[PDB]
């Protein structure tokens, strides 16, 4: 009885799912639940009271966009259940009671989150078996490596996990709540300097698209600020969905710099380079050599052009001058975690590490804290 | 003359006795032996035109008890069984390469065609012409044979109301690892060398094929001229048959183009060139890939991006990934293997379509299959061959146990309770789902930072306590598996490079849009006919499962073939070679199935002295079981003696023989002392009883 | 043992013994026999008296005397045991034992006998032309008497 | 049937083995058994749960180093059995049931140690014959001499054995528990004066490497202390495995001086020179002349540059002023004991002094106390 | 000229100072230097750019808390100078040039620390005389004893010092870098299991207050874990400074257990009970009896309710079954070291063991290594 196990990377801002053994996610759509707010006047078109991610993307102008997952933790459980039901039935058209499912999670997430996730996916969808895997180990699986620090930076969380030859160092795991959504909010707040006002949720997503299509990270900040406010070479234009053209100057690269300077939002934490260096310096010396030599990336918010060069420069400035820093920036930073999950779920030696229905029924939901990580 | 057709009736069954019987029958110019359901044939190296059409009427099924054991009896047996049980069946031809399997197939096809008096009128049904062609496509030189079948040839002869219809041919277990890799002192499939030897000039100037001796897919063996018996005349006759099959010159030209493309792809190298953040890959010479593109009707940039970049394509974007050198080599090897497999499938499909018979008709099966292999050093191909032979040996053991059970029931009802131990643990050790060896290998294929040492260590860990597994003592890169034919030691050198048969969808999409029609049609058909996996072992297991399902759809009955000394000596052989071939075939397991089998008249005759049996002409009703108790105090454990006579178990048999020889020794001592007493008593009469009286007369007067 | 004794042959035993073992160490000499037979006197001749004895059995003693008398032949060679031993090599009721059969049985198994012993048997064994020796008459004559 | 007997000098910190008749040990590796301590996250790489000396050297950062032999006595028997099995099979690739084996031992070791060593090497490996020889007599064999006092100072024990023309003086054998491992611990405790902290086992072995590569013994202590704290001429720099440079001053030579001044660790015993002199003065006068004239060295921890000159100066200050002291310092102080064992095991007159399997089976393990020394 | 000498116990997280001869420290305040981080908008209130411990405690929300002393060693010298100047002038209102001062230190601290401490306190404040005393001897002074092992566990270091009748055993001094600050960090990292996020420095100190007010040490760990995850009897509630109520379960006692199980943070060292037992077993037998009988405590981080009972149970399980273990837990574990320093500085026989200004000026700062300990 051959049954491919589903791999459902339900990230913080985008849901990436598919079957195990493929090379790319079958379905990719934002994790948004939309509800209309105005009053319906045409008799008959007042029945669809909830639009899942892509449909709510198509109809931004007459409804409100709410993200069920805020900064990693699942806030609204009913919306997340709706998203899971949609991505199981209306998107893959595969009954979830005949296929095992794999789910991902941030490292330092609360425990009630896992307990409720297991309870929902065992009681509602009646999945035969499920598993919860940290995203960094899946990123390392997908990168085809066994050593190095994973810098997984989605839009809800940014965490480092040092691994050496398969043995994780759980006391060096660092997690930051600064991610892509906060970059989008800073871009919204910094675009007002030129007069463009974005307040609604649809305008917030327009700003998100602007960030994806225009923003980049510079090697040096003072030099690039001088260049921007010394000419018009860095200015680029964007077209809003009503044909209105906007122009962006030094705001192009001052949006993603807050990753290295989180004092712009007012956070007391340090940049991603500093957290990576501190996580290395929480590990053993023999570990430290290979952690220096094998930095790896993942997550969407690390796709800014020029991120690798600057973080290499910063680590080299921080690390001792005699060591070799080599930062891996594969062109699949997006959904590398899903590729790793698909590789992991296709292993025949993984068949014994599921969470069978009998186990959950006999020992209760607490076994998700025992069989994971 | 010396029949001994059924060795079950002898006092005991040993491999030595079986070897002696086969030697005696071979010296009697007898090849086939009728061991109940099973048949055994030996390659004689002797051209025996046994009879002619008369042998069908001479060796039919009406007098199987008196008819000599012959190969052609199964021809009538098949019809007799299908006309009674109303169920078609299958016949397999198994044996090591060079054991006359093709000769046996030709003989059985001739006998089946000659039994209906119609083949003379409908000889145009063009059946066996392509056998040499499938041979050139499916055979290759091995270190022990210059003609070895490396694919599971399957010919299906169709019948409808006694009328012989057309035939359908298929391949099951072709080894795709041979095309790109080959051991020392062996070589690739014969047709590449045949094409390179029989190549006309116009292909030499048009196609760049002047490096016939330096292709990487061919020079790996190190010596390609050992097969010098083959020549361009084989190519000429292959082309003659190829044209006979109704193929136009365009099809042959396209086939040669694909073969030349594969050979050129063999000669492609990569360089560990620097890039943005790593060192990934770079094509050394672009003229070769350009030449490949010219003769394949496909873009060259497509091949560059399909063998250099990895494509991860989702709905909204398509991302190109640089590849490592090993990954590029694996992709190139996968492309070559899939091209060769598609060519073979296309040719088989066309041959079947030319002589396609009616549907929903009766059918008899002929299966040409591998032989058990045990070389000086063993590799992945030998492991797969051994796994397939293990499955077939399991089927053969099931058949033998079924025959034993039906015989036992035919004697008395209550011996169906006798059990039997199969080779299922070996099959589980090889390919059980959770922690099989092939499953571990498949997991190691995709696992990050994997090597041969890690795979060997994991195999050692998961199978330490398995009785069939045997960890080597020294830290050697080997392991030993206990097959039914004995211990086989494999080497884990280069397993990970023999399984990376990963073909991404972009390659198939590129080959669908080719300008030539044949390649596009083949790839479109492959995509249309296509759950699966992406390793050589997984495809081999899937094909083996399909073959097992096809076999279990019908009733299995087959025949084994053995080989004398491989120096092609007619009528001369080594008993050690016979022992090796008997062990490899699997007929030795019949002795293990016997576990007891001894007669009753032996007890009637030569087991009376112990109690000095007073009576004569004992019947079966004589106190027999307790007799032993009154002479050896052994509990009744013989199955049953009675008239149904297969009861005495081996160790008790040897105990009885030892007791018999001891009794004979004591009786001989008694006879010796009795003769000594008689001699001395003669001495006593002599010196007094016939002398003192004479002396009385001498003193007298 | 002497407790059960076949007195028919005890006289034969005592005669043979008193002729072989006398009031001396055990050695048997021409003197004793010659005296007991013709001590009166016979003129010497050499018609057939240049070779008398060549196969002496061995030494004799009174302890060995009694042991051999008790063990060797007193009530031995039972008829049933004779039939059993002779038929152990035979399946026929009549006891046809092929002469060659016994030839290999004696010269091939156990301690080896010589063809001279086989001839000794044949020189007294009644055997049919085909060589199937029988032993019913053998037992009859052996048990009957002299 | 020519069968070379194995010589396995299983010292206190390093295992040096090989065949008899060679001139150098075939295999040299630390006697360490390593076990991982963290949690494995990659499915599949959780099977190798014990790393023998060199493998555990390569992977210090994810496992704990335990020495089975502590101060000469064998503490953990299972770890020592694992080390023996490794050095027989995975290192020499020679079946131990076909070759006799020779083992070394400290002079005043307990008796249960010998009994258990013989029991293990006869029952597990089924060696045809074995022998236990004191290390000092083998050192004298290797030095090509027959008189003099052997100062065998490994990393677990430091003992003197006076021998004159092959007749040992067992009442003059002195043994100290101060050896190289205690020097390494003192170096760890004395490096904290400059701020370098070494606590783990891997850091302890880094300190051991520092000691091997930098430490030396001075002729005079007060003069060299003044020189060190009067300039920077004695300062040398070392590079840790993460490119971090450390500087060492007067700690360079104050680590190996505790051999001559064991009051630094607090021991009440006296220095090696004092123990050698007292061992001489426990011998006869005619013995004393040749013991003075023929001092010899062995063991790893006597390889410090300048040890011979200082101990010569100290013995000359102790011994009467008219006698000639000549200290032999061959350049093979390391594995001189193994060279002596190889010479001893290759003698054809040694064939009758083995411990055959029949002897052990008939008389029990106690014969190791009868046929040794 | 009667002049009381100041006693300034500048610990790792709290400064406890006062005059000699008192019974309690005059001034107690955290050793924190705070600096504002936001931008000032009101003209005039932008001058106070550095807040010393208590003022920085009052204004946590607009500034960053930095501890000058990290794990015993003094990292930032200017901040420590500011703290000393504050505690001399703005807190005691006593000119430091007219009073001798006494300072404490960890046992195995670096030497440059002492040299710079003496240089600063002689050149800046112009103190007539100063002295540096180990904290364990002062703890023994305050306990009114002369034998036993001191377990001084502040928030920067945890060290044992065995003393018998006034004669210290310097080769049995053990020092661990696991202390209260690492317990606070573990509590921060373990509170995320319930969803409470504490990242800033002010939130770190809120977690410190939680640890002080709620944490305890249990006798048995498995039994108490079962009890905690079998009922709600151990759950207690705490009120954050904004009226938000938090609930703590089994995290209440799993924070201070890492003292006995330092593998939770990943350290390879052993618990405090194991280090105490090993320090005893590094001493002489006659010493060992009285060290068993007279265990004593000090330092703040030993004030957890139930620490004495568990460490007594552990020592009794480790020590031989016939000996009597009696652990002294006086109710002044906090600032017992200061009471001992005040007793020591008030002795008239101590007047000759100061470090006079003439001595330092003539012989340089190196005399602090000669007249101390
Ligand atoms: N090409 C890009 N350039 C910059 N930012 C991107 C790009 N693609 C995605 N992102 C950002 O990454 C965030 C989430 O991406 P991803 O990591 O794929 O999903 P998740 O965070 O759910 O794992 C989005 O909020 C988006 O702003
Ligand atoms: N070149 C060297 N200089 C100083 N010390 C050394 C040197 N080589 C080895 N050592 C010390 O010798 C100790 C053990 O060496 P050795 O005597 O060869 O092994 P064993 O003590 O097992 O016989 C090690 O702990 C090491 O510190
Ligand atoms: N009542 C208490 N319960 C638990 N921990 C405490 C208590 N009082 C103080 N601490 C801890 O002790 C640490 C320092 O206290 P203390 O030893 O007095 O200062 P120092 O470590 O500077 O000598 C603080 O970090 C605090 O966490
Ligand atoms: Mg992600």
């Amino acid at each position: 009885d051959e049954t491919t196990a589903l791999v459902c990377d339900n990230g913080s801002g985008l849901v990436k799912a598919g079957f195990a053994g493929d090379d790319a996610p079958r379905a990719v759509f934002p994790s948004i639940v939309g509800r209309p707010r105005h009053q319906g006047v045409m008799v008959g078109m007042g029945q669809k009271d909830s639009y899942v991610g892509d449909e709510a993307q198509s109809k931004r102008g007459i409804l409100t966009l709410k993200y069920p997952i805020e900064h990693g933790i699942i806030t609204n459980w009913d919306d997340m259940e709706k998203i899971w039901h949609h991505t199981f039935y209306n998107e893959l058209r595969v009954a979830p009671e005949e296929h095992p499912t794999l789910l991902t999670e941030a490292p330092l997430n609360p425990k009630a989150n896992r307990e409720k996730m297991t309870q929902i996916m065992f009681e509602t969808f009646n999945v035969p078996a499920m598993y919860v895997a940290i995203q960094a180990v899946l990123s390392l699986y997908a990168s085809g490596r066994t050593t190095g620090i994973v810098l997984d930076s989605g839009d809800g969380v940014t965490h480092n996990v040092p691994i050496y030859e398969g043995y994780a160092l759980p006391h060096a795991i660092m997690r930051l709540d600064l991610a892509g959504r906060d970059l989008t909010d800073y871009l919204m707040k910094i675009l007002t300097e030129r007069g463009y006002s974005f307040v609604t949720t649809a305008e917030r997503e327009i700003v998100r698209d602007i960030k994806e299509k225009l923003c980049y990270v510079a090697l040096d900040f003072e030099n690039e600020m001088a260049t921007a406010a010394s000419s018009s070479s860095l200015e680029k234009s964007y077209e809003l969905p009503d044909g209105q053209v906007i122009t962006i100057g030094n705001e192009r690269f001052r949006c993603p710099e807050t990753l290295f300077q989180p004092s712009f939002i007012g956070m007391e934490s340090a940049g991603i380079h500093e957290t990576t260096y501190n996580s290395i310096m929480k590990c053993d010396i023999d570990i430290r050599k290979d952690l220096y030599a094998n930095n790896v990336m993942s997550g969407g918010t690390t796709m800014y052009p020029g991120i690798a060069d600057r973080m290499q420069k910063e680590i080299t400035a921080l690390a001792p001058s005699t060591m070799k820093i080599k930062i891996i920036a594969p062109p699949e930073r997006k959904y590398s975690v899903w590729i790793g999950g698909s590789i992991l779920a296709s292993l025949s030696t993984f068949q014994q590490m599921w969470i069978t229905k009998q186990e959950y029924d006999e020992a209760g939901p607490s076994i998700v804290h025992r069989k994971c990580f | 003359e010396d029949g001994v057709e059924d060795m079950t009736q002898l006092e005991d069954l040993q491999e030595t006795t079986v070897l002696a019987n086969l030697k005696t029958r071979f010296e009697r110019n007898l090849i086939y032996t009728y061991i109940g359901s099973i048949l055994v044939s030996v390659n004689p190296y002797r051209m025996f035109a046994i009879y002619g059409p008369e042998q069908v009427q001479q060796y039919s099924g009406r007098a199987l008890g008196e008819n000599p054991p012959h190969l052609f009896a199964i021809a009538n047996l098949a019809f007799a069984k299908m006309l009674d049980a109303k169920q078609n069946q299958c016949v397999i031809i198994s044996g090591e390469s060079g054991s006359g399997k093709t000769e046996a197939t030709k003989l059985i096809l001739r006998c089946l065609a000659a039994m209906n008096q119609r083949r003379d009128v409908m000889q145009q049904i063009k059946i066996l012409e392509a056998t040499p062609l499938l041979e050139a496509f499916g055979n290759a030189k091995t270190v022990r044979n210059d003609n070895s079948s490396r694919f599971g040839k399957f010919v299906e002869i169709f019948l409808e109301g006694g009328v012989i219809c057309g035939a359908i041919t298929s391949q099951y277990l072709l080894e795709k690892s041979r095309i790109v890799f080959q051991a020392k002192n062996e070589r690739n499939y014969h047709i590449f060398y045949e094409l390179l030897a029989g190549l006309p000039a116009q292909l030499r100037q048009a196609f760049s094929l002047q490096e016939a001796e330096t292709y990487y897919y061919l020079n790996q063996g190190g010596n390609c001229e050992i097969a010098g018996k083959s020549d361009a005349d084989d190519f000429r006759r292959l082309l003659a048959a190829m044209e006979v099959l109704g193929f136009t010159s365009e099809d042959q030209d396209s086939i040669f183009r694909i073969l030349a493309s594969i050979l050129h792809l063999g000669n492609v190298y990569f360089e560990k060139h620097e890039t943005d953040a790593q060192e990934v890959a770079s094509v050394v010479s672009a003229r070769e890939i350009q030449a490949v593109a010219e003769l394949l009707q496909v873009s060259p940039e497509g091949l560059q991006k399909a063998i250099t970049f990895k494509v991860t394509e989702t709905i909204r974007e398509k991302i190109f990934t640089p590849l490592t050198v090993e990954s590029a080599v694996d992709a190139r090897d996968a492309i070559a293997k899939v091209l060769y497999a598609l060519l073979f499938g296309w040719l088989i499909t066309r041959v079947n379509a030319l002589v396609s018979p009616k549907q929903d008709t009766l059918s008899i099966a002929i299966l040409d299959i591998y032989g058990f292999e045990d070389l000086s050093f063993n590799s992945f191909e030998q492991l797969c061959i051994n796994y397939a032979n293990e499955n077939l040996q399991y089927l053969f053991n099931k058949i033998v146990f079924q025959e034993e059970q039906e015989e036992y029931i035919r004697e008395q009802m209550d011996w169906r309770e006798i059990a039997f131990a199969d080779n299922q643990p070996c099959i589980n050790l090889i390919s059980l789902k959770p922690y099989g060896i092939l499953r571990i290998l498949d997991d190691q294929c995709c696992f990050p930072q994997a090597t041969d040492h890690t795979f060997l260590q994991k195999c050692h860990y998961h199978h330490g306590a398995n009785p069939l597994y045997s960890k080597p003592k020294m830290p050697l890169p080997e392991f030993t598996i206990k097959h039914y034919a004995g211990k086989v030691t494999y080497q884990v050198h280069k397993f990970l490079d023999k399984n990376h048969d990963q073909v991404r969808q972009d390659v198939l999409d590129l080959f669908v849009h080719s300008r030539t029609r044949v390649v596009a049609h083949l790839f479109s058909s492959h995509a249309a006919q296509t759950y699966k996996a992406h390793t050589v072992a997984a495809k081999f297991q899937q094909s083996l499962l399909d073959l097992v399902e096809k076999m279990e759809r019908c009733n299995p009955l087959f025949v084994r073939c053995l080989k004398p000394n491989h120096k092609k000596e007619p009528g001369l052989f080594e008993p050690d070679v016979m022992m090796a071939q008997l062990r490899y075939s699997g007929v030795l397991e019949t002795v293990r199935i016997r576990k007891v089998r001894l007669p009753f008249q032996v007890f009637i005759d030569r087991y009376r002295c112990l109690v000095a049996l007073k009576l004569n002409v004992p019947a079966d009703g004589d106190m027999c079981v307790s007799l032993l108790s009154r002479l050896c105090t052994v509990t009744p454990d013989m199955y049953r003696v009675g008239i149904s006579k297969l009861f005495l178990k081996e160790h008790l048999h040897q105990l009885l023989e030892s007791m018999r020889e001891r009794v004979q020794n004591r009786a001989a001592l008694t006879l010796q002392r009795y003769l000594r007493g008689f001699f001395i008593q003669r001495h006593f009469r002599s010196l007094r009883r016939k002398i003192i009286l004479l002396q009385s007369r001498a003193r007298g007067f | 043992v002497f407790a059960m004794f076949d007195q028919s042959q005890i006289q034969e035993f005592k005669e043979a013994f008193n002729m072989i073992d006398q009031n001396r160490d055990g050695f048997i000499d021409k003197e004793d026999l010659h005296d007991m037979l013709a001590s009166l006197g016979k003129n010497p001749t050499d018609e057939y008296l240049d070779a008398m004895m060549n196969e002496a059995p061995g030494p004799i003693n009174f302890t060995m005397f009694l042991t051999m008398f008790g063990e060797k032949l007193n009530g031995t060679d039972p008829e049933d045991v004779i039939r059993n031993a002779f038929a152990c090599f035979d399946e026929e009721a009549t006891g046809f034992i092929q002469e060659d059969y016994l030839r290999e049985l004696l010269t091939t198994m156990g301690d080896r006998f010589t063809d001279e012993e086989v001839d000794e048997l044949y020189r007294e064994a009644p055997i049919d032309k085909k060589g199937n020796f029988n032993y019913i008459e053998f037992t009859r004559i052996l048990k009957h008497g002299a």
